[PDB]
């Protein structure tokens, strides 16, 4: 599994993977802000 | 007050709206400026010089030119002898030249003096070339090949034969046509290619349907077949000077008007 | 440009992670059915 | 008067009226024969139009208005005061803007260039005899063209647009909008471009050529059209923005009369998803 | 393109100021088309203006044709069955004027018809008395017959339910809009200005009184809805938006055509009828849907919501700036005259 | 019949050009560049290499993530319908949030997919910016395509963020759909009262009419001189020739002042960044400044008054 | 039939079809989602 | 099968197939905030 780093090249797969995560993070983030039980900010009552 | 209000009558959007007018006067202001930086200081018709004053004529704009050729001024002053006289005396008169305006360089055949080096690519080297001199570079296929086909003068007469294309390297397009002369005093003639029409069967409307060229060949209407032979000669081979750039093809711009005279007195 | 004893090494490492990606897949799978399984049956659901 | 390489290029031919007797030139201008008769044709509208904002209720700048005939008068000649005046105006116009297309192409042959310029203006041309007579006749009368005012057209523009309930569903001025932003688009970049190699990045740097120019778009959008294929398209782009604003509004009324959101249930109605 | 295609030469009325473009240009072909369908039936027999015996005295069960004389009444029964009755698909059973009656009895009021008829008699001399700034705008309106909505058919053919509630989905989310309907001229505008401006109390404005911000609180979404509800009357009436506006001034009334104002009067009349006459009618249609005449092939009885089949401008309009062209068919139809006056 | 220079007549094929060599710090090139023939009819005939460095794949992925919001909510919309989704996509879009919510975070069922979609539009239009500042800068070239970029940015921003910020409500912005931003454009100019009357608007239009002018004449004025090297213009602007002379000489003797080759380009630059300038300013100007145009138009003598061909019709609602 | 990767290139035939058939398998369970009868994530009674 | 990577190159196979598998993935977990059943964010009932 170290081979990977055969065919791409280190330093651009960490910079594509690290976008890739912030972008999903920011994503899903959003996403949990956009709904009513997972707003941790606007705090609506469970259930 | 109202929210957009300003004093009673003025608001927030019309001194927006004359903002905007004092930066676009200023901006055309500046425009015109830049429109000044060739060309001027403007000259009465006997060549005395007209006065510009100092906040429309901008400070001379020096462009430092790669591969070490120096630098550049714009609004270069050409230094050849103007070989007009005018018409009649009251300024805006016409110009009458003192020989022939397709050889002297007036009018439509004038050329600038442009530089006499030839024009290089980023890595060095020449940009216009002939074929022979790159086999790296060839004709498109599916287009036609000028190589071999006649050319013909604007009066349908033949005026020779192609010999070879000059490319750029930079933009990959034909930039000349040499042509071999059909008389002979081997004089060799650049035709440069917005001034000729490739009719051949690969063209299109011919290339989509099938159909063959009747007359196959290179088609000038800018000149006469009988002119083709003062065409100016380029002084080297396998290089073309910006400057002899500039005199072949500002020929061929003044042959409607010298050669064919096609455009010479008024059509009604 | 692949040679043949590295086209099998790949293709050996491929299957493997291949496999892992499925394994995975197939226990997240079988967790969603536990959950609320997708097939409607005739009174649907 | 003369710009410092002007003189060689101020010779006699090129015209196609009047030869040798309108061929000179009154400062920069150069005059030919079309030239007076494009001062005729301008003096004359100009003069009219002033005349008709006199006549008018106010000398207010946007509020001067000659308005065109009542389509009761069709194509006949209404009164100056009730239209007749907006009638004759329409004929200088488009005798000044055909002399000033025709003092272009004797410009253009004085120079050895070629004719694009005119060609090119006759596209604008064409648009507003598309607005001012061609819709009317296909209309049958010339009240259906906007009328002379700053903003009294635009009055016109948004009250033709509301003729069809929904301007924007035109699927030709989609097509005239588009190639008008696209145009735009292209200005922008092809302006940035040539002025990118020419003032470099760093002050005093050397200037860049045709490779840096093909570098950068081929770097930054994958693809260079290259300095011949610019202005190849930005003038097609502009052109097709002209011409297809004359056929979105030559529809509009002749061929059309309905709401133009109407006209798209050919395509809801496909026998493929109807 | 339509059929028949729009090309020259056409006709032009121009409404406003020369060179303002308030005008509307139409085929002369489609026109053609459309008076044709617009033609008003002869009636059966000329009004028995003379007097008789009531129509209350002789028969038992009238509530709503209790003013009628007897040869009056059977005058109107004979109109409305060629108004309302189509003579093409009916059943066997409802056919003629057995449509709104049992041919037993005729004072038994089984068939939902006859409830829903009672009511429309009500509704259309509602309509022509209490309502005559629209049909009757300064006494020489043509008024409104049962034919002027219902043009012989059954049902209606232009009628608008409310739009069902969209799911509440967490992907996919609509708004009401973003889909091409054919009451809003097939564009992208919302679904459903009907329910916002034809059945509740809502005024169609969203345009600042004065040239600064004030307390205007119309948002840009709720111009949509005004200009779905626009688009409707305009394409309800076969006009364009400068038969009521000059749109560069759209909601400057000094500057609109008369029409606007009765246009205004139409606002408030179908919602009045909306609500006063055609909503109560859920209690009287049946929901089975095998219950009404002829099944489903008239058309729905009742929407998605259970809500009955609402009044349009297109519903009696039908594409036409003036119903049957303005023509005065109400006139010979004194039955239908509640309070107001429609001779000559 | 003379060459009118609309297509190349002869193209030439050899070695792709990979670009000019890129100073270190940069990412290769990816793709293999190749030739298009009809490409080369028109223009340069090389397709690619494209630069990918970490700007472009995070503009890409941002880009991404919108477009497949925005896509999969209008497929949701048609019941994942791929026929209707065909059919009636023009009609489609992502709806804006409900004026309920304001400014705050709307949930995914009334706005809250506009939002991401409209936040990583935003981020792949700002990191695209910058690239396009990045590659310029690389190359030695001037910033001259980022800033025109920028004005595009800045109309683009006003509509959908920096208005509806101004205005406390993300319903004020635009969908993401092709009909519905034409129905909520022309639902903008009706609530504000003929945005016509918007003198800013008008400035817009002037430019946008004038860019499209000025390329008519400047397309059409270098095909007119290529035959004298007129294509060739940062040659030109360095090292002035006869097809510099001939276009300025042109537009001198037509309508008495003239630009040079570079001069041209800045009211051409200057031309296209103004539409989207005075357009930005304008739409920030309508809802919180201005709320009605035609009633700021009579207000500062704009508006003409029209002869009455009907009396003033009175508000039947009193 | 296996003469016809004398003719068709292996390496892009099997790209195109590779994209097809994924392309189409989407496209035809997307289409059994828009039915009422085969949507088997909304789960509508039969008949 | 070993031989499908004689043919595809391994790099650009695994570019092509890991932005595939994200797109569906992405595709799915839509699908099903789609839904009433499956929606786990909003939760509504079963039945
Ligand atoms: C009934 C309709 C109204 C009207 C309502 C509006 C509204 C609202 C607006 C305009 C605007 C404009 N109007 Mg107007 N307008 C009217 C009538 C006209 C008429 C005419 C002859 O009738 C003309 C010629 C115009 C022309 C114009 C332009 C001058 C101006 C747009 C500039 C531009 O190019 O931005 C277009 C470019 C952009 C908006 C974005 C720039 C680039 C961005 C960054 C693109 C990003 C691409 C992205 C990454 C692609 C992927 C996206 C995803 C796939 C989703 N209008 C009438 C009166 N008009 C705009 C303006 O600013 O004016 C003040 C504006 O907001
Ligand atoms: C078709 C592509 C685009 C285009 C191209 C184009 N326009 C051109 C050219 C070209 C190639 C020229 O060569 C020519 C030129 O000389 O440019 C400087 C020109 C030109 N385009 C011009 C304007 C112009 N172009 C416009 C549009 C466009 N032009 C298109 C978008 C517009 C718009 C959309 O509004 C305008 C206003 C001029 C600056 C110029 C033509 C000058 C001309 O015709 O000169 C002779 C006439 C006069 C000097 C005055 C005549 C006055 C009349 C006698 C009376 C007034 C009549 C008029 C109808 C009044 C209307 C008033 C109301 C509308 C307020
Ligand atoms: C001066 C004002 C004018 C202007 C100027 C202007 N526009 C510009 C620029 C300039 C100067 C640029 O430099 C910039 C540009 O890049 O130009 C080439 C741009 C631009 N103007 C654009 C559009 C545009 N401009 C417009 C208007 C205007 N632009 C004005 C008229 C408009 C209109 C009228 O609405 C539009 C639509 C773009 C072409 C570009 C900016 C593009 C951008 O920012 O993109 C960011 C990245 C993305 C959104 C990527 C998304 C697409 C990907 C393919 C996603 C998918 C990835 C992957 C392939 C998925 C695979 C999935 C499969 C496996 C299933
Ligand atoms: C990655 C790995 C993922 C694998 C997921 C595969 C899912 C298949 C699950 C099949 C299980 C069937 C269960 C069942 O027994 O379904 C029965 C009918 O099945 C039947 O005919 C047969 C139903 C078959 C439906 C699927 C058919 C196509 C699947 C093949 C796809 C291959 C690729 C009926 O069920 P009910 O009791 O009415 O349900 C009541 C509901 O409230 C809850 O279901
Ligand atoms: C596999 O892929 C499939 C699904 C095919 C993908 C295909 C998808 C398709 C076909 C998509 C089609 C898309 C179309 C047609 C889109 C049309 C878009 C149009 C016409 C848009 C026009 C105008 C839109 C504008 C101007 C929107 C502007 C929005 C802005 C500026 C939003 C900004 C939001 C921000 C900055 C959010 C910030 C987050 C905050 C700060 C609020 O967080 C609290
Ligand atoms: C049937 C019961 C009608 C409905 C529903 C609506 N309208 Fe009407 N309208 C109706 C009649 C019988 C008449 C004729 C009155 C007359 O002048 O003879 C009208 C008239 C109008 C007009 C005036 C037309 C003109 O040229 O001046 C307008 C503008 C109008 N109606 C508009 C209108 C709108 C917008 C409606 C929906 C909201 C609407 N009407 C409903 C009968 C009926
Ligand atoms: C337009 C404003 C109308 C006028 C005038 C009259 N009617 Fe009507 N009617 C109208 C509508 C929109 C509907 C549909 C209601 C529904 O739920 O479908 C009706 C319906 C009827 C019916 C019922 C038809 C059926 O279900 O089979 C009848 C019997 C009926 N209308 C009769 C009727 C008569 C006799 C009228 C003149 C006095 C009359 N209607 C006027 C709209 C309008
Ligand atoms: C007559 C039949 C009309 C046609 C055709 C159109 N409109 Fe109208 N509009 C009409 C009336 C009577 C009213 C007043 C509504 C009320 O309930 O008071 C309106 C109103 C509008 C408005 C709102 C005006 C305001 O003050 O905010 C707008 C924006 C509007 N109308 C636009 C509009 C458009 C775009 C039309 C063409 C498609 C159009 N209207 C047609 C009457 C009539
Ligand atoms: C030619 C066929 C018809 C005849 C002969 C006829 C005859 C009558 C008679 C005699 C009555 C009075 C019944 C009584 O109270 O004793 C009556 C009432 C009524 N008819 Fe008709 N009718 C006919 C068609 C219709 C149709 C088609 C409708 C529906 C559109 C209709 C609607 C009514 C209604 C609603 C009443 C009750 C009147 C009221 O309550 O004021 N009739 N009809
Ligand atoms: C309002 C007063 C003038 O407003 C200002 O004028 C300058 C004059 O160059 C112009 O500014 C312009 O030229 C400057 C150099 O001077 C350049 O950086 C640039 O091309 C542009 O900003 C603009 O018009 C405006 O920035
Ligand atoms: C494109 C160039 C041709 C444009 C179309 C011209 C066709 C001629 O069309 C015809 O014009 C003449 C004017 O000369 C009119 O002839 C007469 O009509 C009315 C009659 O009161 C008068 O207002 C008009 O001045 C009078 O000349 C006809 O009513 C019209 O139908
Ligand atoms: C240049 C474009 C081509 C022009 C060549 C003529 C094309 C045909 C136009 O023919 C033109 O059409 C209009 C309406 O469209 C008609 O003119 C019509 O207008 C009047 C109103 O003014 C109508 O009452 C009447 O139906 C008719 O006379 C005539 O038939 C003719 O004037
Ligand atoms: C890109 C970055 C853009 C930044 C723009 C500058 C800051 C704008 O500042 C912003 O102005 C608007 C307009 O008053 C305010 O908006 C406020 O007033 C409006 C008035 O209608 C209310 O509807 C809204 O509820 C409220 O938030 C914001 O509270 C403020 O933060
Ligand atoms: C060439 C030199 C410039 C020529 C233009 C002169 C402009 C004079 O500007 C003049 O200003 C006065 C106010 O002082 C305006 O006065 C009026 O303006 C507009 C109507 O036009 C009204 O909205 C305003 O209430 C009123 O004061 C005149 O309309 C304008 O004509
Ligand atoms: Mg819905
Ligand atoms: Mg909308």
């Amino acid at each position: 599994m170290w081979r990977i780093w055969m065919l791409f090249d280190p330093r651009r797969t960490l910079i594509a993977l690290f976008t890739f995560l912030f972008v999903l993070a920011i994503f899903i983030h959003f996403i949990l802000l956009s709904t009513e039980r997972f707003n941790w900010l606007e705090g609506n009552a469970m259930e | 007050m109202e929210t957009g209000a300003l004093t009673g009558y003025m608001d927030v959007a019309q001194v927006t709206l004359y903002v905007f007018w004092l930066f676009f006067a200023g901006l055309i202001f500046y425009l015109r400026r830049e429109d000044r930086r060739e060309g001027y200081p403007l000259e009465k018709d006997d060549g005395t010089p007209e006065d510009i004053g100092l906040v429309w004529f901008p400070k001379p704009k020096e462009f430092t030119l790669p591969h070490g050729r120096g630098t550049a001024t714009a609004g270069r002053k050409d230094q050849r002898k103007e070989p007009i006289e005018k018409v009649y005396a009251w300024e805006g008169s016409p110009f009458e030249a003192t020989g022939n305006p397709l050889l002297d360089g007036v009018g439509p055949a004038t050329w600038a003096e442009r530089d006499d080096h030839p024009d290089l690519t980023l890595e060095g080297v020449n940009k216009v070339v002939p074929l022979r001199a790159d086999p790296d570079y060839y004709p498109c296929d599916g287009d036609d090949d000028p190589r071999g086909m006649t050319v013909y003068g604007a009066d349908g007469k033949a005026a020779g034969t192609v010999g070879d294309l000059w490319i750029d390297k930079a933009d990959l397009i034909v930039r000349y046509l040499e042509v071999e002369l059909a008389d002979q005093p081997k004089k060799t003639v650049m035709v440069p290619r917005e001034f000729m029409r490739v009719k051949g069967p690969n063209t299109f409307f011919n290339k989509l349907i099938g159909l063959p060229s009747t007359q196959p060949g290179i088609y000038v209407s800018a000149l006469n077949a009988e002119d083709f032979k003062n065409i100016p000669q380029i002084k080297g081979n396998d290089q073309i000077t910006a400057l002899e750039e500039e005199k072949i093809t500002a020929y061929f711009g003044g042959g409607r008007l010298y050669s064919t005279k096609e455009h010479a007195g008024p059509a009604l | 440009g692949l040679s043949e004893d590295e086209a099998k090494e790949f293709h050996k490492i491929f299957v493997q992670s291949f496999i892992g990606f499925t394994v995975v897949a197939i226990i997240a799978h079988l967790l969603a059915w536990s959950w609320r399984p997708w097939i409607p049956g005739p009174e649907g659901y | 008067a003369l710009l410092s390489y002007e003189r060689k290029y101020r010779v006699r031919g090129g015209t196609l009226i009047g030869g040798d007797l309108f061929d000179f030139w009154i400062g920069p201008f150069y005059v030919g024969f079309f030239g007076v008769t494009t001062l005729f044709f301008s003096f004359l509208g100009t003069a009219l139009i002033i005349y008709g904002a006199a006549l008018g209720p106010t000398w207010n700048v946007w509020q001067i208005n000659i308005a065109p005939p009542d389509l009761k008068y069709g194509l006949g000649l209404a009164p100056l005061m009730d239209g007749g005046l907006w009638q004759i105006i329409t004929i200088c116009a488009i005798g000044a803007f055909v002399s000033w297309a025709l003092r272009e192409v004797e410009i253009c042959r004085k120079l050895g260039m070629g004719l694009h310029v005119p060609i090119a203006f006759g596209v604008a041309i064409f648009a507003y005899v598309t607005l001012v007579v061609i819709r009317p006749l296909l209309l049958g009368a010339w009240g259906h063209g906007f009328p002379y005012g700053i903003m009294s057209h635009l009055d016109w523009v948004s009250n033709v647009g509301y003729q069809y309930l929904h301007f924007h569903y035109n699927p030709a001025h989609m097509i005239a909008v588009s190639f008008f932003f696209a145009t735009t688009f292209a200005l922008g970049l092809h302006g940035s471009a040539i002025l990118s190699v020419s003032n470099p990045h760093k002050k005093g740097d050397p200037i860049k050529g045709t490779e840096h120019e093909d570098t950068f778009f081929r770097d930054f959008m994958g693809y260079s059209i290259g300095p011949l294929g610019i202005h190849r398209l930005g003038l097609f782009l502009a052109l097709s923005a002209g011409f297809w604003s004359a056929v979105c509004i030559v529809i509009s009324g002749p061929f059309w009369v309905g709401g133009w959101p109407e006209w798209w249930d050919w395509w809801l109605e496909l026998p493929i998803w109807s | 393109c339509d059929d028949p295609a729009d090309r020259p030469p056409l006709d032009a009325d121009q409404v406003g100021f020369r060179g303002v473009a308030m005008e509307q240009v139409k085929n002369p072909r489609l026109e053609d088309i459309k008076r044709a369908m617009n033609e008003v039936p002869a009636p059966l027999y000329p009004p028995i203006e003379g007097d008789g015996p009531m129509a209350s005295e002789v028969y038992e069960n009238v509530q709503v044709l209790g003013d009628l004389t007897a040869d009056q009444f059977t005058r109107l029964m004979a109109h409305i069955t060629e108004w309302v009755v189509p003579k093409e698909g009916v059943p066997e059973d409802r056919q003629g004027c057995n449509y709104c009656h049992n041919p037993e009895n005729l004072a038994e009021d089984w068939p939902y018809t006859k409830i829903v008829s009672r009511k429309m008699m009500q509704m259309t001399r509602d309509i022509n008395s209490n309502w005559q700034d629209h049909v009757n705008p300064n006494g020489e309106g043509a008024g409104v017959t049962c034919y002027t909505c219902h043009r012989g058919n059954a049902v209606p053919q232009a009628v608008w339910f409310t739009s069902p509630e969209d799911r509440p989905t967490a992907v996919g989310w609509d708004n009401g809009q973003n889909h091409p309907t054919a009451a809003i001229n097939y564009s992208s505008l919302p679904e459903d200005p009907f329910t916002e401006y034809l059945l509740e109390d809502n005024a169609a404005r969203v345009i600042s009184a004065k040239a600064l911000p004030n307390g205007n609180a119309s948002n840009i979404m709720d111009t949509e809805y005004v200009y779905a509800m626009m688009t409707h009357m305009s394409q309800g009436l076969g006009v364009n938006c400068t038969y009521c506006h000059n749109t560069r001034s759209m909601a400057e009334w000094s500057q609109s055509p008369p029409a606007r104002a009765i246009a205004w009067y139409g606002i408030q009349m179908t919602r009045t009828v909306n609500n006063n006459w055609m909503a109560p009618l859920a209690s009287v249609i049946p929901t089975d849907s095998s219950d009404w005449i002829g099944g489903t092939e008239f058309g729905d009885r009742l929407g998605p919501t259970g809500d009955v089949a609402k009044v349009n401008c297109t519903t009696c309009h039908q594409n036409v700036f003036k119903p049957l062209y303005g023509a005065k068919m109400l006139k010979d139809h004194p039955e239908l005259w509640g309070e107001g006056d429609y001779s000559a | 019949s003379e060459y009118q220079n609309i297509f190349t007549q002869v193209q030439v094929r050899g070695p792709t050009y990979p670009g000019v060599p890129l100073p270190v710090g940069n990412e290769p090139r990816t793709g293999k560049p190749g030739f298009n023939y009809w490409l080369g009819k028109i223009g340069n005939a090389q397709l690619g290499p494209i630069y990918l460095g970490w700007l472009g794949v995070a503009s890409l992925l941002c880009g991404f993530v919108a477009i497949e919001i925005i896509g999969l909510n209008m497929a949701a919309s048609v019941n994942w319908s791929p026929i209707e989704f065909i059919r009636q996509l023009p009609w489609l879009a992502l709806e804006p949030p409900a004026p309920e919510y304001g400014l705050s975070l709307p949930p995914l069922q009334e706005g809250g997919w506009w939002l991401m979609a409209g936040f990583f539009l935003t981020a792949s239009i700002i990191l695209w910016w910058v690239r396009s500042y990045r590659r310029a800068v690389q190359l030695g070239m001037g910033t001259h395509v980022a800033w025109a970029f920028a004005s595009a940015i800045w109309l683009y921003l006003v509509l959908g963020f920096i208005r509806p910020l101004l205005m406390g409500s993300w319903a004020e912005a635009v969908p993401f759909g092709i009909f519905p931003h034409l129905d909520w454009t022309a639902a903008f100019s009706i609530r504000y009262g003929n945005l016509f009357y918007n003198p800013f608007h008008m400035l817009s239009i002037a430019f946008l009419y004038g860019s499209t002018l000025l390329f008519a004449m400047h397309g059409a004025t270098i095909l007119a001189t290529s035959r004298f090297g007129g294509e060739r213009e940062v040659e030109q602007i360095a090292d002035r020739g006869t097809a510099t002379e001939r276009a300025g000489l042109f537009w001198r003797w037509t309508m008495g002042f003239n630009a040079t080759m570079e001069s041209i380009h800045r009211w051409a630059w200057w031309f296209a960044v103004l539409t989207t300038l005075t357009g930005g300013i304008g739409i920030l100007l309508t809802g919180t400044v201005v709320d009605n145009w035609y009633l700021w138009g009579v207000k500062h003598g704009v508006a003409p008054a029209y002869p009455e061909v009907y009396p003033p019709t009175p508000d039947p609602a009193a």
